[PDB]
């Protein structure tokens, strides 16, 4: 067959998008390090925000795992 | 919105004067302050001090020391310890005394007193790029 | 003549004491010299006030103290924490300028 | 032929692999006396400044680890410069040593964190200013990373003496290729090999001293 | 890959249990550092 | 076979007891998971 | 942290260099008169 | 097919541009962090721009999943 | 038949260059929060540079979904 063998190259390149919430949760708790060696006395604030972008970032992570399992086991 | 107070110890330029930028040679690097600009507070370097008047007429004094000061309320306090207009200085005993303190480096191999010799050399190091 | 008149009492209680104040008007070139030798004495201080004479008119002047902040105490106050771009050694370059200041604004008044 | 240098050592039919792993400890003599000599000084000193490193950090529990975790970074951080001599085998490019030391160090972590004060480590996988609306999907990242931090130590040290070792054993190779073509290549290909053995003399340090951090960091987050 | 070959794994498991638990930590326990004088 | 006692459990037996008594219960899952391994090979 | 508070020098040191560079490239016309209004006279006992 | 087959490879490899809406979404809450410590007194100004870049650097990824939702469905 | 099946992998892959763009919008916009949280008086001239970096990013992100659509119908 060809639609099996193709069917994992798409969803084993369609988790590349990974490689950005990599980045983005890196950048997002790397940056909280040096908001909070700035203003320490908002960590209560800061945290809320790097939780914010942690799960904003990652949500366009599951975005592209969601296709990876959606072009191999759904249809 | 600007509040601005530049001061020498024995002369006063501006006094609550409401100017919109000035440029500051700060000790970490320099940098302009228009209104609303974000409080901080910061000890000069020798450099030139550009005054942008509201009429978007600039001013030129070549502060030597001293401590700007934005404030929450835009209001600025500029004191420098040594602020003389350039009209005052002179091209060539800065280049002359730069090589006299350039000179002396090289004879002095203390930690100190070679210290000392670095802040006369920038000093006027920062002389002659202001004149010309 | 302030040293003079608690050498006495408390003299064992004193860091330094200067001269020549007073016979030429004071210039920032006395109040500079004054600051070094503050720092330039190993005392931890971390607490301090100035005493001087506020001039108010011709016929009468009135005794003031002034207080002197050190760097432990500027640096960790919670309302520091709007200043941009403040680190614990331009904050110590701003306490010793401002030693000089309140030093050379006493000498005037 | 290549990843002969990884291949479990045998001389006349004798497993030739347990004298080069016991042999470390070779190379520490102790002395009960008060003044020894320049090895035993210099030895004693490295062990008193690596302790106070990896320790230092630790409350009163975790410093009873204080003999693993330092009895850890002297047993790889000389089984990796032991591996930089010629035809060495390292025995921690094996992924079957390095699983054995990374899996007891670390399920003898979590079991601590587990058997006491579990109330306590249920409460890393939810961070402190955590709001509610997607907790259900927090909860996977904290638990199957927990559950692969044991294979993360084990590879992050067997992919970094391995491909450090193929490395040199490759650009070799190419020096001996170029040696009978223009020679004054051959030297500038071997002046890399040089900058890469003082590379792999200090990742054979590095690797050594995260592999003993990594471990301490897990205890610190369990005592 | 030679380290897969699972036939020798044994031969690299008890000789570094022998070596990380009980012969490098005994060397350890014989270095002390004692409290300084007066 | 004395100071083998001595020598070489006296001092570790504070460690080997009370100490690393979590590390063998982590020692007994990784033979387990040695043996899986060359179980399916 | 600069090269002359690693050198022991403190701010106050560094201004008196500064402005003492500044007053010595003034001129003539200026120089007498900028020198008094800030020489020092005080004396430490 | 051959075609059914490259659908999915090509639905893959497109669904990758969502890690370039990884790392600028990571970066612009990377920096309303660091932004909103410096000057705490422009929260509602500063959080207003980091839901512009929020939404401008996700409308290019909306574009990855878009052309792989076209190889993929429409033809 | 395998060179109009290749088109949907040139196509598929040349539109995975949008996300260099989508990663140069959040620097771009994530530099406006950190240059507006300093000097916030200069907004109207930060928001002219803004999207003078946003449109020349963004340029180059269309530059490849414009070869994705070179390839994909103009041949």
């Amino acid at each position: 067959d060809i639609d099996t063998a193709a069917k994992f190259i798409g969803a084993g390149a369609a988790t590349v998008g990974v490689a950005g919430s990599g980045a983005g949760i890196g950048t997002v708790f790397g940056s909280l390090i040096i908001g909070y060696a700035r203003n320490p006395s908002l960590k209560q604030q800061l945290f809320s925000y790097a939780i914010l972008g942690f799960a904003l970032s990652e949500a366009m992570g599951l975005f592209c795992l969601m296709v990876a399992f959606l072009i191999l086991f759904a249809m | 919105q600007m509040s601005f107070t530049f001061a020498s110890p024995t002369q006063v330029f501006f006094n609550g004067a409401n100017v919109r930028q000035v440029d500051v040679p700060t000790l970490t690097g320099a940098f302009g302050i228009l209104a609303a600009h974000v409080p901080t507070l910061q000890v000069l370097r020798p450099g030139l001090v550009v005054v942008h008047a509201e009429d978007g007429t600039t001013s030129k004094y070549f502060v030597s020391s001293g401590s700007i000061a934005v404030n929450a309320d835009s209001s600025v306090q500029l004191l420098a310890e040594e602020a003389v207009t350039l009209d005052m200085l002179d091209l060539g005993a800065a280049k002359a005394n730069l090589e006299k303190a350039q000179a002396e480096l090289v004879g002095t191999a203390d930690e100190a007193t070679r210290a000392e010799i670095q802040i006369r050399i920038e000093a006027n190091e920062a002389l002659v790029k202001a004149l010309e | 003549k302030i040293r003079g008149i608690l050498y006495r009492t408390h003299s064992d209680q004193f860091l330094v004491a200067f001269k020549e104040v007073g016979r030429k008007p004071p210039t920032f070139g006395d109040a500079s010299v004054i600051a070094l030798e503050l720092l330039n004495s190993g005392y931890e201080f971390d607490e301090g006030s100035i005493i001087f004479n506020k001039f108010r008119s011709v016929i009468s002047y009135k005794t003031e103290e002034k207080p002197i902040f050190s760097l432990n105490t500027v640096a960790s106050a919670d309302s520091m924490s709007i200043y941009d771009d403040i680190d614990a050694d331009v904050l110590q370059n701003y306490q010793e300028y401002n030693l000089a200041n309140i030093i050379y604004y006493s000498l005037k008044e | 032929n290549l990843f002969a240098s990884f291949i479990a050592p045998t001389i006349l039919g004798l497993p030739a692999a347990v004298l080069i792993i016991l042999f470390p400890p070779l190379l520490i003599p102790t002395s009960k006396y008060l003044i020894n000599n320049r090895l035993i000084t210099t030895q004693q000193w490295l062990i008193k400044l690596t302790s106070k490193q990896m320790m230092t950090m630790h409350n009163t529990k975790g410093r009873t680890w204080s003999l693993m975790l330092v009895s850890l970074i002297i047993f790889i951080a000389t089984t990796n410069l032991l591996g930089l001599l010629p035809h060495s085998f390292t025995p921690t490019t094996q992924l079957s040593m390095n699983l054995a030391m990374a899996i007891p160090l670390w399920a003898g972590t979590v079991i601590m964190g587990f058997r006491s004060k579990i109330k306590n480590a249920l409460a890393h996988f939810l961070p402190q200013g955590t709001p509610t609306p997607l907790i259900p999907m927090l909860v996977i990242i904290e638990t199957i990373s927990l559950l692969i931090q044991p294979m993360a130590l084990a590879v992050r040290l067997t992919a970094n003496i391995t491909a450090g070792h193929l490395l040199m054993h490759l650009i070799g190779s190419a020096t001996l290729a170029m040696s009978t073509i223009n020679l004054p290549s051959t030297l500038i290909i071997f002046t890399i090999l040089i900058l890469l053995t003082i590379l792999e003399i200090a990742v054979a340090l590095i690797q050594a001293y995260v592999f003993t951090l990594l471990v301490s960091l897990y205890l610190h987050d369990n005592t | 890959m030679p380290q897969l070959n699972t036939t020798v794994w044994p031969t690299m498991i008890t000789p570094m249990l022998l070596t990380l638990f009980l012969i490098t930590q005994l060397k350890m326990l014989n270095t002390n550092y004692h409290l300084p004088p007066s | 076979l004395q100071s083998i006692i001595k020598n070489i459990w006296i001092p570790m037996k504070p460690y080997y007891t009370k100490v690393y008594q979590e590390i063998w219960i982590g020692m007994g899952l990784m033979g387990f998971i040695v043996y899986k391994i060359r179980a399916a090979d | 942290v600069a090269y002359w508070r690693q050198a022991g020098l403190s701010y106050i040191r560094y201004s008196q260099i500064c402005a003492k560079a500044v007053r010595d490239a003034l001129k003539t016309e200026f120089k007498a008169n900028a020198e008094k209004t800030s020489g020092s006279n005080v004396k430490i006992v």
